[PDB]
């Protein structure tokens, strides 16, 4: 029964969606929590990184895809690599072929097709990892939500990962405030830190845990990692 | 659990142990529990266990469970329901009442791998007993007993028959005693000669020992 | 001329191949190979559905293999001639038939 | 194998379930058709039912013009009818170029038959 | 299953016995309907009327009927 | 008297309207239907999940009209002895006519709703005959709403061309997978029963719950209450639900090992 | 084309096909290997259910990869042939490219590698045979015995047995070998191999086959009488009394 | 599904035999008899024509 | 994304029988009567042409086909299987014995190509 | 006052079972849930009342039968002073028209009269389980039993007195109506025990046996393949068989290792 | 049957979890990284007097600055190593410098997710994830001595101490307390020997245990049976003198 | 005149039961005076452990019908009733081929 509709990717169920899509969706939440916010001039991503142990250390999950483009993941590390590699080729071609910095809208639609295609086989699979893809081109800053189902929505702020809603409600409140803070790297970073804390309810907020990433009007893709987020706490 | 071939060790071993301990030996026909009705298999199975506990001590020998079994891939299936029903009652009856020594169960099947691995259940069935093949020396031993009960000629040599036999189980050895002895009964004689045995050894040997070139390597 | 021992191996490897890879059925066939070399004299092989092949100096395959072979083992003798072998084959053939007498 | 309710093979009754059910629903367009021959002509008369008044009738056809001379009436469900029409029209067009000659009814028939088998 | 001609006849009788606006069009309904039987055609008469109780009147309109017939049509083949 | 209310359910609103139109509006304004000359149903069919709020609303309609509620369970009718069930149904209807306003509530309509389609109906003739007997009776009268019969299935797998007709099972009401707005309302019904500390953020929880049926929602609430007990509280807070959803009781789980 | 899977990972951790492969080794032939200081002997018992064969037009159970490398097996004939074919191409290939015959270690890696690979891809399942690979490296005299199994695992052993009734003869080796003294006498290495197979074959001393590999293309099948001579000697040992 | 039509009957068993192979050995016993005699002067081949 | 299937549709059964082939033996039985007589002085083949609507014609049907000019063939079993097989059989006979030769194929040799085709379709899923 | 009765039922009743937990190492999790759902509402109803919740009516315990799953059921009944009622689900399914439905009503009424009691259903695979036939003249009969059983649960029943604890060997072929809340609220998972788990369950059996004193079960656990609680007990008694076989009073680590080696191979399929 | 696209209701595939069970059916493998050097230790094991444990090894060289210890199905890691070496050599050709331990772990992990029955974006050249886990340790002159845990899942973690295998829970706990970055190369080895003996069900001697080290003066060097033995005596004597 | 030649239901299973009984008699009581005779036309009701000596010990062929045999039977049945002496059972027997008793 269950095993019919999990064991095949070239199926559908009576609800209007296959069970595998419900599990992939669950898997994004199984990621660690990350928020994204923009005012449409700059876009910031603030991310809580957990590491397995005191004897592990942090490994990167904010990915420079170009010097004007990046992503954060939440969900499955193996899959995230596959997607990141794709977006990176895609960024490179856009520069070589068109002199473009690539809009999110164009990138999302292309990532969608590949995903679709691998549900059009046995032994291909949805990614089961979500991404907040940011970049600063000529229509400004942009924040997209990509899901491995192929749903692409641009949101002004959002969250993915466990307890998305905590930051999201804070974001729907502070909305009107942040969108009129235009042109400020530092005001928005401060916001991101404030936001991520409304997600938390079973996790600690510490310097080494937190990680910030920016691209914006006068900033090409630069990451603050480790030490360098202390002064925004 | 005893698994081999019936009346070669599997039937016999359970019969022996029953004689030693003065226990009632209860021979349970696996198949008759395969009734074509519903409700019917489990209450037949239950009745067998009821009577076993009442009239302890007893060894319960359940002959050739595979007709009520068949593992499948699922623990209930859209095929026949009656075969699945008797199987789950049988699994619940080991799993749910345990005995020290008052009732002992001997289960029989030709292939132990057609049984569900949870119907085997460690902590009741601890022993899993399998069947070795006779070597030359065992053939001599098994033969010696069967001839004690015969009367025969003294030109019959045990050693000679045994060497030329190769890969016969004890069942074939028993058949030989009867077949050579049958030629004596045809010649109206209650000895058996050397000659009867040779022809007998050869014939059962031939039929058992069919070649298909699946040996060798 | 091809050696027998090689030619047999190429068939057996092929049979073997189908059941390992391709999802295929294997062939349901046994061959008894009769061939000559000046490195070995006459050679006689048999190959069977598992991809296993062996040499025999007298062999039976098909219905009633066991029984034929048992008769073969007694009547066999180190000394040979063709016309003697023709008699041998026929004596046996008559006694392995699953139908009365022989024609 | 062990399957015949998920894949298509010979029946032991000898009447193939997939072929029989294909014989049955075709009628899901509410059609009835005939074709007759006159001495010099061949006429087809065919039903049409229009199930909405958001629909134009003049784009609703069950006759597809294969070439210039050849006609084909499909009785079936229309996504399958059209699928065959697309394939038939090209094979007809391909034949006409290669062989210098307009496709026979029977040859078109035979070729689509052998493919369905 | 009834003719086209048969649908028109069965509709006539079932909306006859129901109260209605003075202008009415049986024919309109008849085209849209396929795969119905007499019980299905009666239901269409009654379906239109439930929405007329809703609309605070005794009178089916051709307008109720157009909805009624398409809904009965949607819920099945 | 069932004590069910429409305040015990919510966000099933569009489906509340259809049921009320089908059985209550004929009862109350019988002279209006009569005078029009349209047949008024005497059966309704509901399908969907029971306990989401399909079953609750039936009981609620009966209470509101102050009809006699009679629960007849379909496996009960199915006797191994020669027609008991057909007989039970004619008595079921006769007593129903006497008792009016009445809702004859039939749990399960796939238990008798198999009847086979081959020559296999021979065996299972008790189940075909009982189902046929209620439909012949329903069509044997019209334009009255003295008896209502309302049918419920655990999971729909049965529907027939025979069920159709207005005096038979006219109404086909679907009760869906709840929308987001609706889950929050169901939670706020459920949490009425809870002792709250009034810190619970309704909006957030409703979005986070995805693929939950009304009964499953109830399961989160008892779990949250259960956590609160271990924590040493007599009331619950918002965090207690967030924690609650993640837990296994509805096929939703969490995991780790996908991150560094 | 085709590439649907036949290898499916077990919740055991030990794949189905590997575990069912090992069964195939137990049914098959019996092979044992003993190393000297100067030899490596590979013994096989012959089991002919009926014999109408000759021993010279049957394929023999110790098979040459090279003039000075042998491979010996237990399991099915069919599978082992495939492993052999691939190894004879590899033998020649090293000879062509490095200008030197194979090292034994590389060859062992190779036979393992094909097995391991058929566990890992779909569409192929792995082989029903375990092998004894022995030989000598260029400029060398020290014996090498390695054991390869269908899991694709290999390791070195001073003595080993595989195939039918492995247990009995393993124990027999545990009490009849020395690690401060692998025998440097060719005669005692053959002796031990004959004792081992004797205890299993049932009858017949010309249903025992020894193959001796000494350095520098010396692969030698010892003849009937020589074999009889150790068997005589083993009954003198067994019917010893003081 | 493609693998949901597959049965994998080409693989080693729990007894370590190959289903389809064992079945082929059977086939050969239901077909005619074939006998091969090798002598050092010739080879005599017979195969039995049934039906 | 498809054409990755090659698992067989003809398998061994526990009586070592072949599933499809048992099924197909019926199909032949449900056919109509066809015969052959070799007189040594020729060959005669005859069959019943029968058809599946009264409005159809069996005068404009054919159940003997020319394979090559000098050879004709007839069958019992199913109409669809016969048409595709005759076409493939007509193809190989032209290509391999009139482009490589010029004499029309000996009979037996043509039988061996038809046989190879049918068995090939049984091996391969 | 004669309203609601046992009628005539066929059942196996054990007032206060003689069985206590003997697996706590892999069934730490089934015990934590169990305690809370059954033991504490019976021991203090008032707590639940103050929260504003009433506990689960039915709980499903799944995974392999008898690996401490069965033990946990008997154990909680003893601990609460409630009647333990073992019904074998497969016996309550009958061919006979309704014979099956009738049997089911009488059991729940019986339960009501005698309330504060645990109905343990061994096997719901029988009672429901897979199909595709959707009645067939033998999967109708089964469906009729399944459906009647649902009717009592989803109707009017006490959730604070009557517990039903269900046992299965696979919940993936069971109908969504058997699974869903409104009938089974908590569904608890069996865990094959971890190395540390094996040690505690071992430690229990080795409150008997003259094992060497200084034994490290953790070391033995690391060489072990996977095992279930049934298997860990199984090893211990088989090790004692080696001690008698060799005619010696005391047990070593070694006797336990030798028993592992044997039992796992024997198991497999 | 089964497929390989199947998720669990969590959303984590079946085969991946089953791969973690296989790692635990390996033997304990311990790596500790300290200021100077990385130490890697394995149990060679010796189960028979006839087994040559002193002719085999379980600590394999990737490059002249990168080693690895494995636990699991040790054949499955031959494919992985072979691929890593090919990558490692290719970087020495392409830039003339050391290959980062991290850049490599990433490369290797990409092909651990390459299991499937064919899909339209990627090559599949395995059916199933490897039965085998790695500890890869190395040195580069960009971030010095490092240790990484390479999963068959394809996740990659940076560490300082890690144990894998059956006893990894007990060994890792002890390690957390002992780990300091003020421990000399020799010290790290001695503390590794003490723990490795504990988790062992049999006596610790050279004939069943192997040490190996990574120094930036001479790279990955697999330590001799003799040198490791000498310290085992010294461990035995100190330990039996605080008792 | 007798329906059912054995089937997949209860005729083959019942045939197993009988064999069991026979084992038991040579067991405790070692008295055995009641013998069971099986008759069959088909080898698909049989399995090799069933033919294995100690369940079924003798497999006896029942007379396949020959011309000489057919005359004999006829002569015995004719020796009850009024038939002419001018008849030749050799003719009547030779006329019949593919006829049982």
């Amino acid at each position: 029964f269950r095993n019919n509709y999990d064991g095949d990717t070239v199926t559908f169920s009576p609800t209007g969606r296959l069970f595998q899509v419900e599990y992939a969706l669950e898997a994004i939440k199984q990621g660690s929590v990350t928020v994204g916010l923009r005012s449409n001039t700059h876009a910031v991503l603030v991310a809580l990184k957990r590491n397995a142990d005191e004897l592990s250390s942090y490994q990167k999950k904010i990915i420079k895809c170009d010097e004007h483009m990046g992503l954060s993941l939440a969900g499955l590390a193996p899959d995230a690599r596959v997607l990141s590699n794709y977006l990176r080729q895609q960024c490179n071609y856009s520069s070589l072929v068109f002199n473009r910095k690539l809009a999110v809208e164009r990138a999302g639609h292309l990532l969608c097709d590949k995903a679709q295609k691998n549900t059009q086989s046995y032994g291909g699979r949805p990614y089961g990892v979500g991404l907040l893809i940011i970049g600063y081109d000529k229509s400004g800053a942009h924040l997209l939500e990509f899901q491995p189902s192929g749903n692409v929505t641009e949101l002004y702020g959002t969250a993915i990962g466990a307890r998305s809603q905590g930051a999201k409600t804070y974001l729907e409140r502070t909305l009107d405030t942040f969108i009129k803070i235009d042109g400020n790297p530092d005001e928005l970073i401060k916001a991101g830190v404030e936001a991520i804390s409304q997600s938390l309810r079973d996790e600690s907020l510490t310097v080494d845990n937190l990680s910030i990433a920016i691209v914006g009007k006068d900033t090409p893709f630069t990451i603050y990692d480790g030490e360098a987020v202390a002064k925004y706490i | 659990i005893l698994y081999g071939a019936p009346g070669t060790g599997k039937t016999l071993l359970a019969k022996a142990v029953a004689n030693q301990t003065s226990a009632t030996f209860l021979r349970i026909v696996g198949s008759e529990l395969i009734q074509k009705y519903l409700g019917d298999g489990p209450r037949l199975c239950r009745q067998i266990f009821k009577v076993a506990g009442e009239n302890a001590p007893s060894i319960v020998f359940i002959d050739e469970i595979d007709a009520i079994g068949t593992k499948r891939y699922d623990s209930n299936s859209g095929g026949e329901r009656e075969i699945q029903r008797t199987m789950l009652e049988l699994l619940n009856q080991l799993d749910g009442f345990d005995d020290r020594g008052d009732v002992k169960v001997i289960m029989a099947t030709n292939k132990i791998e057609t049984l569900d691995p949870a119907l085997i259940r460690p902590g009741r069935i601890d022993r899993k007993i399998l069947f070795e093949n006779p070597d030359l020396s065992t053939k001599k031993k098994i033969l010696g007993i069967h001839t004690s009960k015969m009367n025969l000629s003294e030109d019959v040599n045990l050693e000679t028959l045994v060497t030329t036999k190769d890969d016969l189980s004890g069942a074939d050895i028993q058949a030989m005693c009867t077949e050579a002895g049958l030629l004596a009964l045809r010649e109206r004689r209650m000895q058996v000669t050397a000659e009867d045995f040779k022809q007998a050894k050869e014939r059962v040997m031939k039929n058992k020992v069919e070649e298909n070139l699946e040996g060798l390597y | 001329d091809i050696p027998v021992e090689i030619l047999v191996r190429r068939l057996s490897d092929i049979k073997q191949g189908y059941t390992q890879h391709g999802g295929l059925r294997p062939f349901g066939v046994s061959f008894i190979y009769a061939g000559y070399d000046d490195r070995y004299g006459y050679q006689l092989y048999t190959s069977n559905p598992s991809g296993n092949y062996t040499g025999w100096k007298a062999i039976s395959v098909g219905a009633n293999t066991s029984a034929a072979q048992t008769l073969l083992q007694m009547d066999y003798k180190d000394d040979m001639k063709v016309d003697d072998a023709i008699e041998l084959a026929l004596k046996t053939l008559s006694k392995t038939t699953d139908s009365s007498a022989l024609t | 194998a062990g399957y015949d309710r998920h894949i298509t093979i010979f029946s032991p009754e000898g009447r193939l379930y997939q072929v029989e059910y294909a014989f049955k629903a075709t009628n899901q367009t509410n059609i009835n058709s005939l074709a007759v021959r006159g001495k010099d002509c061949t006429v087809v008369i065919s039903q049409k039912k229009v199930p909405d008044k958001l629909l134009d009738p003049t784009t609703v056809s069950y006759i597809f013009c294969i070439s210039r001379t050849i006609g084909m009436v499909v009785n079936g469900p229309i996504p399958d009818a059209r699928n065959a029409a697309l394939r038939a029209k090209a094979e007809a067009a391909e034949f006409r170029y290669k062989y210098g000659y307009d496709m026979p009814c029977d040859v078109l028939a035979k070729r689509m038959a052998n493919l369905s088998q | 299953l009834p003719n086209e001609a048969g649908r028109l006849e069965i509709f006539k009788i079932h909306t006859a016995k129901v109260k209605k606006t003075g202008e009415f069009d049986f024919e309109a309904a008849v085209k849209m309907s396929d795969g119905f039987n007499g019980a299905d055609i009666r239901n269409c008469a009654t379906e239109a009327g439930f929405f007329a109780i809703r609309d605070d009147r005794d009178h089916i309109n051709p307008d109720d009927l157009m909805k009624a017939v398409r809904k009965v049509a949607e819920v099945k083949k | 008297k069932p004590t069910e209310t429409y305040s015990d359910v919510g966000g099933l609103d569009k489906q509340i309207e259809e049921l009320v139109e089908a059985i209550v509006l004929p009862m109350k304004r019988a002279d209006k239907f009569k005078d029009m000359g349209i047949r008024a149903p005497k059966g309704a069919l509901m399908y969907g999940p029971p306990g989401t709020g399909k079953t609750l609303l039936a009981r609620a309609c009966a209470a509101q009209t102050n009809a006699t509620f009679l629960k007849l369970a379909a496996p009960q009718l199915v006797q191994m002895y020669i027609g008991e069930g057909a007989k039970l149904v004619r008595d079921a209807f006769a007593l129903a006519k006497e008792k009016a306003p009445t809702i004859i509530f039939i749990d399960e309509l796939d238990a008798i709703g198999t009847k086979r389609f081959d020559s296999e109906k021979s065996g299972d003739r008790e189940v075909q005959r009982t189902m046929l007997e209620l439909l012949n009776q329903l069509d044997g009268f019209s334009s009255d709403d003295r008896v209502k019969v309302l049918a419920a299935t655990n999971r729909v797998d049965v529907l027939d061309p025979a069920l159709l007709r207005s005096g038979r099972l006219d109404r086909k009401i679907e009760f869906p997978l709840p929308s987001e707005d609706s889950r929050a309302q169901i939670l706020q019904i459920h949490s009425r029963k809870m002792t709250t500390d009034d810190d619970i953020n309704w909006q957030e929880l409703a979005r986070s719950t995805d693929e939950f049926n009304g009964a499953q929602l109830k399961a989160v609430t008892v779990e949250a209450g259960m956590i609160a007990l271990r924590n040493g509280q007599s009331s619950v807070k918002h965090e207690d639900f967030v924690e609650g959803i993640s837990e296994v009781q509805a096929r939703k789980s969490k995991s780790v090992s996908f991150y560094a | 084309g085709y590439d649907r899977a036949l290898s499916i990972f077990s919740p055991d951790g030990h794949i189905f096909q590997v575990e069912y492969a090992l069964e195939a080794v137990k049914r098959g032939t019996c092979a044992v290997g003993v190393k000297g200081k100067n030899c490596v002997v590979l013994g096989c018992e012959r089991r002919s259910t009926l014999k109408l064969q000759d021993t010279r037009i049957t394929p023999s159970k110790v098979s040459k990869i090279d003039s000075h490398v042998v491979l010996s097996f237990s399991g099915l004939n069919a599978d082992s042939r495939i492993l052999i074919e691939k190894a004879r191409v590899e033998a020649q290939s090293h000879r062509l490219t490095l200008e030197d015959p194979v090292t034994v270690e590389y060859l062992t890696r190779y036979v393992a590698g094909v097995q391991q690979r058929y566990t890992q891809s779909g569409g192929v399942r792995p082989f029903g045979v375990s092998t004894l690979i022995a030989g000598f490296d260029p400029r060398d005299d020290e014996p090498k015995l390695y054991q390869t199994e269908p899991s694709g695992i290999y390791s070195s052993w001073s003595a080993q047995t595989i195939g039918r009734n492995s247990k009995t003869v393993r124990e027999f080796l545990e009490k009849n070998y020395d690690r401060k003294e692998p025998p440097a006498t060719v005669e005692e290495c053959v002796k031990l191999t004959v004792r081992s197979l004797l205890e299993v074959v049932q009858t017949g001393a010309k249903n025992i086959e020894i193959t001796v590999v000494k350095p520098d293309s010396d692969i030698v099948a010892l003849s009937s009488e020589e074999i009889n001579q150790y068997v005589t000697q083993i009954e003198q040992e067994k019917q010893e009394q003081q | 599904g493609s693998r949901r039509y597959d049965s994998r009957t080409t693989i080693f068993s729990p007894e370590g035999r190959l289903y389809q192979v064992e079945y082929a050995l059977e086939s050969i016993s239901h077909a005619g008899t074939a006998i091969g005699i090798m002598a050092s002067d010739g080879i005599v081949l017979a195969a039995e024509r049934k039906v | 994304m498809t054409d990755r299937y090659s698992f067989s549709l003809t398998t061994f059964s526990p009586s070592g029988k072949l599933g499809q082939i048992d099924y197909a033996l019926t199909a032949v039985k449900q056919g109509v009567t066809s015969l052959g007589i070799k007189a040594t002085n020729g060959v005669v083949i005859a069959t019943e042409k029968k058809s599946s609507s009264p409005l159809a014609m069996s005068e404009t049907l054919s159940k003997v086909s020319l394979l090559t000019p000098d050879i004709g063939a007839v069958y019992s079993g199913m109409g669809p299987d016969y048409r595709v097989l005759v076409d493939k059989s007509r193809k190989v006979a032209h290509t391999s014995y009139k482009r490589i030769y010029g004499e029309y194929p000996p009979t037996k040799l043509l039988v061996s190509e038809v046989a190879k085709i049918m068995q090939e379709a049984t091996q391969s899923g | 006052p004669p309203r609601i009765d046992p009628s005539v039922t066929m059942m196996t009743v054990e007032e206060k079972p003689d069985v206590t937990y003997s697996d706590v190492g892999g069934c730490k999790d089934q015990i934590e849930k169990l305690r809370e759902v059954v033991e504490l509402p019976l021991l203090s109803p008032e707590r639940f009342a103050t929260l504003g919740i009433d506990p689960p009516k039915g709980i499903l315990l799944y995974g392999p039968p008898g690996t401490g799953k069965t033990l946990c059921a008997r154990a909680v009944a003893n601990r609460t002073d409630a009647t333990f009622i073992r019904v074998i689900g497969s016996e309550l399914v009958q061919k006979y028209v309704g014979e099956g439905a009738r049997m089911v009503r009488e059991l729940f009424e019986m339960a009501r009269t005698k309330k504060a009691c645990i109905i343990f259903f061994d096997e719901i695979d029988a009672v429901g389980g897979a199909r595709f036939d959707d009645g067939a003249g033998g999967d109708n009969e089964v469906q009729r039993t399944m459906l009647e059983l649902i009717t009592q649960l989803d109707g009017f029943d006490p959730r604070g007195n009557i517990k039903v604890m269900f046992a299965t060997n696979r919940p993936n072929t069971l109908d969504p109506a058997l699974l869903r809340p409104g009938r089974i609220d908590r569904k608890v998972e069996f865990s094959l025990p971890d190395l540390e788990g094996r040690a505690n369950i071992f430690r229990i059996h080795s409150k008997s046996m003259s094992v060497e004193r200084g034994i490290r079960w953790e070391l033995i656990s690391r060489l072990c393949p996977n095992s279930t609680g049934a298997e860990l007990r199984s090893v211990c008694t088989e090790a004692g068989m080696f001690a008698i076989r060799a005619r010696r009073k005391v047990a070593t680590e070694k006797d336990f290792l030798k028993a592992v080696d044997k039992v796992i191979s024997g198991y497999k399929k | 049957d089964r497929g390989v696209s199947t998720f669990s209701p969590e959303g984590r595939l079946f085969q991946v979890e089953y791969s973690l069970e296989a790692i635990k059916l390996g033997s304990t493998a311990i790596g500790i990284a300290t200021k100077e050097g990385v130490v890697l230790g394995v149990e060679k094991r010796a189960t028979s007097p006839l087994l040559e444990s002193d002719s085999i090894e379980k600590i394999v060289e990737i490059d002249r600055h990168i080693g690895c210890a494995m636990s699991g199905l040790t054949a499955d890691a031959r494919s992985m190593i072979e691929h890593a070496r090919t990558a490692a050599v290719t970087h020495n050709l392409y830039y003339d410098e050391d290959i980062n331990v991290e850049s490599l772990t990433q490369s290797v992990c990409d092909l651990a997710l390459r299991f499937g029955e064919g899909a339209s974006g990627e090559e599949r050249l395995m059916s199933r994830p490897f039965g085998v886990a790695l500890l890869i340790a190395g040195h580069d002159a960009d971030d010095g001595y490092q240790l990484f845990h390479a999963e068959p899942s394809g996740t990659f973690y940076r560490y300082n101490a890690k144990a894998i295998g059956s006893g990894s829970e007990g060994a890792q706990a002890e390690l957390l307390n002992e780990w300091h970055s003020s421990l000399t190369l020799k010290e790290a080895e001695l503390l590794v020997l003490k723990i490795l003996k504990q988790v062992m069900e049999e006596k610790l001697d050279e004939n069943n245990a192997q040490l190996s080290c990574i120094t930036k003066q001479d790279g990955f060097k697999i330590y001799d049976n003799e040198k490791t033995a000498e310290l085992i005596k010294e461990l035995k004597e100190k330990e039996a003198a605080e008792s | 005149s007798t329906r059912v030649e054995g089937s997949g239901g209860g005729d083959s299973e019942v045939q197993r039961t009988m064999l069991e009984l026979l084992n038991q008699l040579d067991g405790f009581e070692t008295s055995k005076n009641i013998k069971i005779i099986m008759a069959t036309n088909r080898l698909d009701i049989l399995d090799p452990a069933l033919l294995r000596p100690g369940r079924i010990d003798r497999k006896i062929e029942f007379p396949p019908p020959s011309v000489a045999a057919r005359a004999e039977i006829l002569r015995i049945h004719s020796r009850k009733m009024n038939l002419t002496r001018g008849i030749n059972l050799r003719k009547v027997a030779e006329k019949m081929n593919g006829c049982s008793g």
